[PDB]
């Protein structure tokens, strides 16, 4: 969850999840384009993100 | 001296119309194929336009209408709308 800032007209929230891979790049995990401030995930794997 | 030719016109008025000798009619305005078939009023604006071209309208009298937005903008609420009662749980 997060909060909305100073947006003119209309507010478009894009999330994008990256997970670290082992050697040290990154990972492309999904990503979103809501409105809604509260956003919930599920069936994560791995370790850090 | 003399004032000749003067040429009567009453027959040449009459040629575009005979009620248009008492009234000038109103005035219609033209149709646009993308505004679908509806009609534009010529004295009525439901929608709500923007303020810039749009000149500052005039009201007369009833007529729920839109208006032209000057300032639209969109924040994070307070929680609360006053006094000591501000309880969130």
């Amino acid at each position: 969850r997060w909060d909305t800032p100073k947006v003119v007209k209309g507010v478009s929230f894009l999330l994008r999840l990256t997970v670290t891979a082992d050697d040290g790049s990154e990972r492309l995990v999904s990503t979103a384009r809501t409105t809604e401030t509260t956003y919930r995930f599920t069936q994560l794997a791995l370790g850090n993100y | 001296g003399m004032t000749g030719i003067l040429f009567s016109l009453g027959a040449s008025m009459v040629l575009g119309g005979v009620a248009q000798m008492l009234a000038p009619k109103a005035r219609t305005p033209r149709i646009q194929t993308t505004d679908n078939g509806k009609q534009n009023t010529y004295f009525s604006s439901l929608d709500n336009m923007v303020a810039q071209g749009n000149v500052l309208p005039v009201l007369y009298g009833e007529m729920r209408v839109g208006s032209r937005v000057v300032s639209q903008e969109i924040s994070t609420a307070d929680e609360g709308d006053g006094g000591q009662v501000v309880v969130i749980g």
